[PDB]
């Protein structure tokens, strides 16, 4: 019906500023250290 | 055997750093100062 010259345009529904736009194509119209290895009792203990 | 050195250090320091108490700790003045008696005397 609406198809024009081999083009299948059929599958279409047919029934501030106020600009006007064209329809169908819109455009303007833990762990804490332990004592060892912490450097005491490694220089100490006079007993 | 680094744990044995640590146990020895603990035994030594528990004796060295132990605080005296209710004994020869005897205090000077400015410690045994009664504020109440001075206030009464001045009154």
């Amino acid at each position: 019906x609406x198809x024009x010259x081999g083009r299948x345009x059929x599958x279409x529904p047919x029934x501030x500023x106020t600009x006007x736009v064209t329809x169908l194509x819109x455009x303007x119209x833990r762990x804490y250290l332990r004592f060892h290895x912490x450097x005491y009792x490694x220089x100490x203990x006079x007993x | 055997a680094q744990q044995q050195l640590n146990k020895q250090r603990q035994d030594f320091e528990r004796v060295r750093l132990r605080p005296e108490q209710l004994s020869n700790i005897i205090h000077d003045e400015s410690d045994t100062i009664s504020f109440r008696s001075n206030l009464l005397k001045n009154f």
